[PDB]
């Protein structure tokens, strides 16, 4: 069980980087 | 009793990571939206 | 009369310490371990203040959940004196008084408890309740926890301290940081590094806290008292040693890294230490903070030691080391002071170089009270050599000759000093904006 | 705050009474013997 | 108790006899006196060296724990590797677990970056490290939890054993669905 | 127990054997030598070095604490530093952590202050005062033993190389002669570097009138060792010049990244 714990959290992981890039390049062209 | 407190420290990791950038994102969305 | 004003007193405390547990609940709830540091920045002004009627009705309306801790609590808490007019503190309500209290909340309860038990002059049976206390946070596991567990270590060195048994807990200490520096906390890693050093410097075990400072890393981000402690400690390890300069710069760095208004002792100490290894470089520190009052009767002797290394007469030397004597050895510094003794020519050689560009070896003797010149030329050279002074010698004519000023500003100092600098100022702009949390979507 | 209560102050038996309490700018050089400077001056012009 | 010089100088004399006795107090005494030690770290490596002394392994072990504690975990890693038998995997100490989980890490590392790769240019894998794995693998077994199992080996894309605790359960369709559904589950290499 | 009580008789006795040697008028500095080499294994079992307190046999303690004297006596007799500083190693542990209990020995203060001097005679002066911590304050201003090392590094702090050198005269005891020459020989290289570092272009009334030299060519092979030129007779550049760097290439590779890595920080998302 503790296993698909660890992998569910990984993947929220990778998610949450994705969704950062993603703000970061909408800020940048929302200033343009 | 097997290998668990491997895996709950390497889960302690990853929230903590987690919930940092949780953070990081709310304040970066929050800028975005206004 | 003053009853009923102790009375008042006793129960906007039983308020306030709701208050704090609100904040720590809020905090293991909310994922924000920094929110308890607000809950732990009152601790003093509440053991100033805490008185026992307080106590019991805390422990009595926050411990619920009735288990060995509350057995082992009430008994040293002595009951009300026939208290009458009880209004039955009750923080927690229904479903809260039937749950279990959290971690962080016990673990404060118990800080207040071990240090109400050291304000009174109850050494064991504080000792008894910190170990116990000890045994609780190790047997856990949790962040907020683990920032309470900082100043609970704090307390639990304190406490043995206070009964003299320094040594028999170094090993406890040494697995705690190592327990610490593997699970990558900052305050707890800076606590333990710094009582640490505080326990080898109680047995003057100077060579063992050189290799243990020489090997860990301080993180990088601690409070301000923190990095106090561990720079007087490193400080004071190095003065010890001969590396006097550093010494004089890393407590430079802590007295400017001090708390502003509190810490009386801590500056004195500071101020002591940095007063002797200044004049053990052969500089003159400055009469401004002598005359400061909160430093001024503590520092006598080092004013008169100052007017004497100055005007330097060995009679003078003597008379003031004698007579302050047993203070000098009380402070932890005598062995320096004796280093300088035997130092005392230093500061005139320093300033007949800074006074004269070139002097003959015949001069230097007659203004030093010198033998004949030999000593005076061995003397100059061997400071050359140390660095205090830069010069040459040159007897083919019997001058020593002092070296020209160069211009700093047209090498590259200036540019790497103001990258630094810009790099600093950055960093604090990135910080700061970091910090903003816009939660109005709270 | 982190009152550094485990480090000591001192101790305040004798706490003198101050003996002038002048806060001018006290100053290094004020602790030197001079011998009235006229006087240097007078032995100077003495001994030419 | 403090100095500990001694315990150390007790160690260049060629007399394999106070070796011993100076080897075992380093070992009671590591915890409190590893950073000295540390500085003195030398010796004690070339004493592993020396394959004439029968007390080679406990010198690893020591070396290994003075090299954990220090923290640089490669070094530590690899010295508790040559520790060989004295490294008892059944010791509920902070070290132990600590080395084994850095143990499970490396060697699922290697295993993933060794899957991707050629028959010809696979990357050779300590066998001390197997045998610390396997190790962990009959104790996750053992105390039956087989969830744990199946997860360290799909990490470690190790599939003989994870046939193994397949098959070796109380609850084969059971656990035979949970395997299935984690493979449909968040688990990406084609 | 019996058995613990034998072996202790046997050390005992072995310990006596030792002392009835050493305090012949001419030991015989082989048998001896030897004789220690097999006591280090008879140590052994009595608790050689206890880990904790726990106060044990006084007599153990005290039988390991005059074998660890003698054994260093005989280290020093021998010449041979390093015996010395491997016995020095356990002996301030014993002398040290377990006094508490166990008397103090009568020899106590003269070995301490000989592994002190030869902790300066080897450079180290970090190390001599991390030393010169640990003992109280009365002994040092005191102990005529003791006054010797802290006398001669004030005396060497103070410049005064003619007051050391004659002070030979006066030893607190004779074991300690064979390290004052190994002080001499450090001082030696000591004024060696200062003079080196110092000066521009030798003098000082000529080389081996301040080298304290009873013979004008006993600095010849000195200034061989050393990187001399060895002009005109006791005329020798030191290359105090350190080469005057003055060559400037504006390093730009560097200023460049700095400067892109001003730009980086001051327009990327925080």
């Amino acid at each position: 069980d503790l296993y698909s714990r660890y992998k569910k959290l990984q993947q929220e992981l990778e998610f949450l980087e994705v969704q950062e890039e993603y703000i970061k390049d909408e800020q940048k062209n929302l200033k343009k | 009793s097997g290998l668990r407190q491997y895996y709950l420290s390497k889960i302690e990791e990853l929230q903590l990571i987690v919930n940092d950038k949780s953070q990081n994102l709310r304040r970066l969305q929050a800028q975005r939206n206004e | 009369a003053a009853e009923h004003s102790q009375r008042e007193l006793d129960t906007v405390t039983l308020e306030d310490i709701k208050e704090h547990v609100k904040q720590l609940e809020k905090a293991v709830s909310g994922k924000e371990p920094r929110f308890v540091l607000r809950a732990l920045r009152m601790l003093p002004s509440t053991s100033r203040r805490l008185n026992h009627y307080v106590l019991y009705k805390a422990v009595q309306g926050f411990f619920t959940s009735n288990n060995a801790t509350r057995d082992f609590l009430l008994p040293f808490l002595e009951e009300p004196m026939d208290t009458e007019a009880d209004l039955q503190f009750r923080p927690r309500t229904g479903k809260a008084a039937s749950t279990p209290l959290l971690p962080e909340v016990e673990a404060y309860l118990q800080l207040l408890v071990v240090i109400f038990m050291m304000n009174s002059k109850r050494y064991k049976e504080a000792q008894k309740i910190s170990d116990d206390l000890m045994q609780k946070i190790s047997t856990q596991n949790r962040r907020a926890l683990d920032l309470v567990a900082a100043k609970c270590y704090y307390y639990h060195a304190r406490v043995y301290e206070f009964l003299d048994k320094l040594d028999v807990v170094r090993s406890f200490l040494h697995a705690r940081l190592r327990t610490a520096t593997l699970r990558h906390d900052a305050d707890g890693q800076a606590t333990l590094l710094n009582l640490l050093l505080r326990n080898y410097l109680h047995y003057s075990l100077y060579d063992q806290a050189e290799k243990l400072v020489s090997k860990s890393v301080f993180p990088e981000q601690a409070n301000n008292n923190e990095w106090a402690r561990y720079l007087y400690y490193t400080g004071r390890i190095k003065a010890i040693q001969l590396e006097y300069s550093e010494a004089r710069r890393t407590m430079t760095n802590a007295l400017r890294k001090a708390p502003q208004h509190t810490a009386v002792g801590f500056k004195q100490t500071v101020h002591k230490l940095l007063i002797v290894v200044e004049l053990l470089l052969g500089e003159i520190p400055d009469r401004l903070q002598f005359r400061q009052p909160s430093l001024k009767r503590s520092l006598m002797p080092y004013f008169l030691l100052t007017q004497a290394v100055r005007t330097g007469n060995l009679a003078k030397f003597n008379q003031v080391l004698d007579q302050f004597g047993e203070k000098f050895q009380a402070d932890g510094t005598y062995t320096l002071i004796i280093r300088l003794r035997h130092n005392v020519i230093k500061t005139g050689v320093r300033m007949i170089s800074l006074s004269y560009s070139r002097i003959s070896l015949a001069d230097i003797a007659q203004k030093l009270q010198l033998d004949s010149p030999e000593d005076a030329e061995f003397i100059v050279a061997k400071a050359i050599r140390d660095g205090v002074i830069e010069a040459s010698i040159n007897h083919e004519k019997g001058y020593v000759q002092s070296k020209e000023m160069i211009d700093i500003y047209s090498t590259r100092e200036p540019q790497l000093a103001f990258h630094q600098r810009i790099s600093f100022c950055l960093d604090i702009h990135n910080m700061s904006v970091k910090a903003m949390r816009f939660p109005p979507k709270s | 705050d982190d009152e550094f209560e485990e480090f000591p102050a001192e101790d305040w038996a004798g706490l003198d009474e101050d003996e002038d309490a002048h806060v001018w700018e006290d100053n290094w050089d004020d602790d030197n013997v001079e011998d009235d400077f006229s006087n240097q001056l007078r032995a100077e012009l003495e001994k030419h | 108790i403090t100095s500990a010089a001694g315990i150390i100088s007790l160690l260049d004399e060629d007399e394999p006899q106070l070796k011993e006795f100076a080897l075992h107090k380093l070992n009671a005494v590591v915890n409190d006196f590893w950073a000295e030690i540390s500085e003195s770290v030398d010796k004690i490596e070339v004493l592993y060296e020396d394959e004439g002394f029968r007390s080679r392994q406990f010198a690893a072990l020591v070396a290994s724990k003075v090299f954990y504690h220090l923290g640089a975990f490669e070094e530590s890693l690899n010295y508790a590797l040559g520790a060989g038998d004295l490294f008892n995997v059944n010791d509920n100490s902070e070290y132990v677990e600590t080395i084994i989980a850095k143990c499970i890490d490396h060697y699922t590392k290697q295993c993933v970056e060794n899957a991707d790769l050629p028959e010809g240019e696979k990357k050779p894998i300590d066998q001390r490290l197997e045998g610390i794995v396997n190790k962990m693998f009959q104790r996750c077994l053992d105390d039956h939890k087989y969830k744990q199992a199946i997860g360290i080996a799909l990490e470690t894309r190790r599939l003989d054993v994870f046939e193994k605790t397949i098959l070796e359960s109380n609850d084969v369709p059971g656990m035979l669905a949970y395997s299935l559904k984690l493979c449909m589950s968040l688990m990406q290499n084609k | 127990a019996a058995t613990s009580g034998a072996v202790l008789q046997a050390a005992t006795g072995m310990y006596e054997q030792l002392k009835g040697e050493w305090n012949r008028k001419s030991p015989n500095l082989s048998k001896c030598g030897e004789e220690l080499g097999r006591l280090k294994l008879v140590l052994l079992e009595l608790n050689f070095l206890p880990t904790t307190g726990t106060k044990l046999t006084k007599q153990q303690l005290i039988l390991a604490r005059d074998i660890l004297e003698i054994g260093a006596q005989w280290s020093i007799l021998r010449k041979d530093i390093p015996s010395f500083e491997r016995y020095m190693a356990q002996l301030k542990c014993y002398y040290f952590d377990y006094k508490e209990q166990l008397p103090e020995s009568a020899y106590m203060h003269q070995l301490l202050g000989l592994n002190l001097l030869f902790l300066l005679s080897q450079n180290r002066v970090a190390e001599f005062h991390t030393e010169l911590e640990r003992l109280p304050a009365k002994d040092i201003q005191t102990n005529v033993y003791i006054k010797h090392p802290v006398s001669l590094e004030q005396y060497l702090m103070e410049g005064s190389y003619n007051k050391v050198f004659l002070a030979k005269g006066n030893i607190p005891a004779e074991s300690y002669t064979f390290f004052i020459d190994i002080l001499l020989d450090t001082i030696r290289d000591e004024i060696a570097g200062c003079i080196e570092k110092a000066y521009e272009k030798i003098l000082f009334t000529e080389a081996t009138r301040i080298l304290f030299f009873n013979t004008p060519k006993k600095m010849t092979d000195y200034a061989k060792k050393r990187g001399w030129v060895l002009g005109p007779n006791n005329y020798y550049s030191f290359a105090s010049q350190q080469q005057k760097p003055e060559d400037t290439t504006i390093p730009s590779t560097e200023l460049a990244k700095q400067v892109i890595e001003y730009a980086r920080q001051l327009e990327m998302i925080v």
